[PDB]
RNA sequence: GCUCAACGGAUAAAAGGUACUCCGGGGAUAACAGGCUGAUACCGCCCAAGAGUUCAUAUCGACGGCGGUGUUUGGCACCUCGAUGUCGGCUCAUCACAUCCUGGGGCUGAAGUAGGUCCCAAGGGUAUGGCUGUUCGCCAUUUAAAGUGGUACGCGAGCUG
RNA sequence: CUUUAAUGUUUGAUGUUCUAACGUUGACCCGUAAUCCGGGUUGCGGACAGUGUCUGGUGGGUAGUUUGACUGGGGCGGUC
RNA sequence: AAUUCCUUGUCGGGUAAGUUCCGACCUGCACGAAUGGCGUAAUGAUGGCCAGGCUGUCUCCACCCGAGACUCAGUGAAAUUGAACUCGCUGUGAAGAUGCAGUGUACCCGCGGCAAGACGGAAAGACCCCGUGAACCUUUACUAUAGCUUGACACUGAACA
RNA sequence: GCUCGCCGGAAGACCAAGGGUUCCUGUCCAACGUUAAUCGGGGCAGGGUGAGUCGACCCCUAAGGCGAGGCCGAAAGGCGUAGUCGAUGGGAAACAGGUUAAUAUUCCUGUACUUGGUGUUACUGCGAAGGGGGGACGGAGAAGGCUAUGUUGGCCGGGCGACGGUUGUCCCGGUUUAAGCGUGUAGGCUGGUUUUCCAGGCAAAUCCGGAAAAUCAAGGCUGAGGCGUGAUGACGAGGCACUACGGUGCUGAAGCAACAAAUGCCCUGCUUCCAGGAAAAGCCUCUAAGCAUCAGGUAACAUCAAAUCGUACCCCAAACCGACACAGGUGGUCAGGUAGAGAAUACCAAGGCGCUUGAGAGAACUCGGGUGAAGGAACUAGGCAAAAUGGUGCCGUAACUUCGGGAGAAGGCACGCUGAUAUGUAGGUGAGGUCCCUCGCGGAUGGAGCUGAAAUCAGUCGAAGAUACCAGCUGGCUGCAACUGUUUAUUAAAAACACAGCACUGUGCAAACACGAAAGUGGACGUAUACGGUGUGACGCCUGCCCGGUGCCGGAAGGUUAAU
RNA sequence: AGGACCGAACCGACUAAUGUUGAAAAAUUAGCGGAUGACUUGUGGCUGGGGGUGAAAGGCCAAUCAAACCGGGAGAUAGCU
RNA sequence: GAGGGCGCUUACCACUUUGUGAUUCAUGACUGGGGUGAAGUCGUAACAAGGUAACCGUAGGGGAACCUGCGGUUGGAUCA
RNA sequence: GCGGAUUUAGCUCAGUUGGGAGAGCGCCAGACUGAAGAUCUGGAGGUCCUGUGUUCGAUCCACAGAAUUCGCACC
């Protein structure tokens, strides 16, 4: 939590010291361009995604693609998003329009927002990596080169431009650093917006996991009508895997389209 | 608990729905037995 | 031709505490008890060695023994597996006795004191707090009293577990 | 006539690939003030996918049996 | 702690009395690192006795307005069946006398006492097995089908090193 | 008559589950009210419930029906785009009276309105499938008004009120002021108005997003109601009457100021917090085309159409259901009343209507409890049953740091009821009267007419005054789920544990899972800090070690010896 | 501020007591909370067989369903009095 | 007619205790600290290279006898 | 009771066709030490439980017996 503004929990005076205490990032109305997410699981019919409780999803931020590149822009606000813990912000573009962008820690002043082929290197919408320098921070990455943002959020996943690697096949990231994807993908810069909402426990519960859903809570324990175990009397005691599919190491993948992973050192 | 028998019109459609009982072949045979071949009437059609 | 060695082999073969309990008959079925009567036990003692102080015959008991009220345990047996439902706190009071004194003899290892068990026989008390399931085992103060076989090991048309 | 070469003459096959297979649940263009859907350029990877048998075990995730009888009632120890 | 093998295991300190009001020399078979461990926030849909609270909580409830039910008027159905005029240990065992008779000889009715008596109801006993047997869950025993999962023919070519 | 009940979050209200016409009454006893029976929606003779506005049509939509062409399909069938269903989302939109047994936004009788034709005068250039404003939400709230509605009495109708008293200081009766027109006030929102242009807005724009100059500040959009307007409009004290004894026939008063408070109005104001409250549309304008000496719409007034229904009895609950006017359940609707922290409780005013078993008796039958001589739980599986103590405040209180908290800890205690300070204090209030001003929902001075603690110095009657209902025992411990608990209604009521971090783990992404035969819908409008294994046991430390065995798998040096 | 501490009909399910020969396959009385939401609360339309939603139950789910209340298989099997 | 005698009113104030802490004695109901070292028994690293040293904060294996690797200021033989 | 191990060097224990008696360890000698252990090289250390029989030959096996000892029978 060692950054600023850090916003600490209260003294032990009540049951909730945390959650997050941040002032200055909830506003209303839910402004003209918006939408929601629908009902409960309803997959048709015998539902496969467990425990549910599926009320209140609820609203989401409708801006994807974000391809508005060289039209320059400026910043009214920053907000929250509780679906992604994110530092999302209100970007007025000087043609005649307002968006919602995945911005870093304190990108306001109201700043100098602008992107594209050769034209800028600044804080910049969605920016082709072939046009720009080396750096640690990158963020957006169009997951395959015309699709859209691999990361919709600035949660600390530093995906890192390497320089002259393999003809344009850059990035040095999390679970497989030879992901090898072309610098024809678009960045934004960069991956630290809201550390605070994710560097600490929000709660045991808090509103994020009880007012509108249930998480996981059980699978193995209680009633043998499900998992491969285990008699009763509080004993269990057996050999019980995650059948038919396995658990604490094995791998699952052989073949698929793309399938670019090349070395994947595991552990 | 709220036990049991009561009348309504809008619960009818998927079970006691008179034209639904002509639309299913399940229903159709029984209707014809109960009042076309079998001498009789139903008339509770409001 | 074979651990087909369940050899007259209905099959090549896949296991369970009736601690879900049942289908038509429910002791033609094996809980303890209701008791036919019990060998192992209580109840009556035999003749005798013995060691009681230093005499057997009171106390007490060697290898030795004859027999019955059914509570041990057990040869278990029925009309009783469509109530045959179990404790053992009393409770309803009752039983006459393997003494339990309160006692009056007959006897003395009794001179009295005190110990010794035993016929004639079952009047009242069967109560105590800190203890645990306590029969059993106590623990302070105890009295006119401070005992005891089960009888289906006193109790569901009378007690909660 | 062979251990065997050089090359002709029969002929195959792993790598190494490029790419009218293909998949397009990636984009431009397009019918189309259109969530299915029509279709052409492109951009991608790649003979991949797919499943149908044979081999391998993996676990009590549907279904199944309750398999002798001998029983001073069963568990054991002994037999036709 | 659901280890405490023996034996009510302990020192006895306190207590009308330690089968503990706890008042720290152990007799530790088959104890504990996420089926974990040294400990604890205020809260009791508080599990367990031991105080001083008020006391009838025993033994002692012998006096009540009173519900009513017996009782007087309306009205009188079944969970379903052994005929009564059914002897209060009775004895005697196709092992249980309210019907094999040794006795005592109990007038007819309250359905008002209604205390052991259709062993009874509420009903295929729960204990429970002849069971050629309903399927009822699991386990490094049997497994099996769907599934997991790679490699191999199927299918989709060779040009070159 | 005369004395009191029950429902007291009424079976108060009209009307929605389609049950359906079984209310007033006129008449009665099987086809039944386990007494009577006169009453029960009993059940029979009349008739009835008067809706242009009430609401579901619409134009319409978030869930979810059906659906072209289809991708597929054994015959079955499934999943869908354009469409089209569709309220419980939303738009237009009934009151003062009077009027019948009823039944009543309806009936009338007046105000005068909503959608859309036509008519005569007037103003005036329009349009649409597309654009823009937002059309639009979640509760606890906060700040100030309006009085709903009450108690007073000036004043107005009675007059001095049967026992003891009463004849100006008392004691009773209405306390009403209709509408739509009319302007605007509480806080609120928002400095004004011409012009010139784009890296903008499905093709366009006198509209909306951004940008560029000129020239003035006091501009613009309403909001309860106060206040009025109407009104020689009514309602009504009370008189003379007729009568079918229900009632209407004539006639007719009185008519002001305050004081305290909502449930409710203003307030899609204004704040405070996040789980992050659904689109078309009414609201209001932009233009595409095409009309363009034609047509369109907005205005005055005259009219027309105002599209099958239902509207009867009935509900926080007897013709639903339960099926014995049932100790089941269980509502959206006027909010009746003082003193109450209050939907904590015995009293009320109605509306239904005291609800068809009570005469009497007074053994023992525990559906109960009490005050007990002695002792104080000398009872046992349940101090089980009967309690009791249960404010504001103090003459002042112990172990204990997660310095919140353990602390209404703990304790016993003045309390009834007047005086005096004060013919009411203090504290809320602001009538007049007098002034000033901008000229009108304007301010300043001023003390009316009401309200009302908290304590002081005095008083003393007891068995008793928190004289009554609401309502708690300090502990001290045994195991620390550490998050309130209502959790497996059905053994335990937790002594189950759902938390929640995390090392490792599933997938470099047509990502894991595949319910469905074909979806690609969850996860996703989303990346291996999203989402799933198998769990975690406040919090903070702490997880030694130990690989023989068996897991977990992962590999390739090389043997067991299959498709190939 | 808070799944506060102490608050109402909208919640259930602690042991009795008049619940068992029923007012009731369930509900109770003078008693008593969770005091705003690990609440429940009601018009309908997706889950229609060996079910399908998980505070995760062997309880459900017609009220007593380890699979019935189906009637078609079938007046089955039947070591059966 | 004034008190004092009293007969009222309430303290100061002795009892009492809600409380529980202070400390002073023995009853020290799983035993660990600093040593005399009546022959204790397993070790045995350092006071010369205590004969492949390691003193100085100390983290750490766990018979520690602290092994054992840095950073010195030479009370550790030299020509390393 | 049946079945089984077992009475084989101080110490732990190996061992058997059925004919030798073994080893880590311990003792002792040889020396290295003033001495002893280690480590060394040599020597030695036996109730083979008893009886009987098979047999060339029994430590062994089978049979009978003692005596420890282990599981199950017992409920």
């Amino acid at each position: 939590v060692k950054c600023k503004p850090t916003s600490p929990g209260r003294r032990h005076v009540v049951k909730v010291v945390n959650p997050e205490l941040h002032k200055g990032k909830p506003f209303a109305p839910l402004l003209e361009k918006n939408s929601k997410s629908g009902g409960r699981n309803n997959n048709g019919r015998i539902t496969t995604r467990h425990i549910g409780g599926g009320h209140k999803q609820a609203y989401r931020i409708v801006d994807f693609k974000r391809n508005k590149d060289g039209i320059p822009a400026v910043v009214e606000r920053l907000e929250y998003d509780p679906n992604r813990s994110a530092n999302i912000a209100l970007v007025l573009y000087k043609d005649g329009e307002r968006r919602y962008i995945l911005a870093p820690k304190g990108l306001k002043a109201g700043d100098q927002i602008q992107s594209g082929v050769d034209a800028a290197i600044k804080p910049g919408n969605t920016l082709p990596m072939r046009n720009i320098p080396v750096g640690s921070t990158v963020h957006n990455v169009e997951m395959k080169p015309g699709k859209g943002g691999q990361l919709a959020r600035s949660a600390g996943t530093y995906v890192q431009i390497v320089a002259r690697d393999g003809a344009y096949v850059t990035l040095r990231l999390r679970s497989g650093e030879m992901r090898k994807v072309e610098a024809d993908c678009r960045a934004t810069l960069g991956e630290v917006g809201n550390a605070e909402h994710m560097l600490r426990v929000l709660g045991k519960a808090g509103a994020a996991r009880w007012r509108g859903v249930r998480p996981t809570v059980r699978g193995t324990a209680m009633n043998p009508v499900d998992h491969p175990h285990g008699g009763g009397e509080g004993r269990n005691f057996g050999k019980h895997p995650v059948t038919p599919w396995g658990v604490q190491t094995k791998g699952k993948k052989t073949r698929s389209n793309k399938r670019t992973d090349k070395f994947i050192v595991r552990r | 608990m709220k036990r049991t028998f009561q009348p309504s019109v809008l619960k009818r459609n998927r079970s006691h729905g008179f034209r639904a009982r002509m639309a299913t072949k399940n229903g159709r045979q029984v209707l014809a037995r109960r009042r076309a071949k079998g001498r009789a009437r139903l008339t509770v059609s409001k």
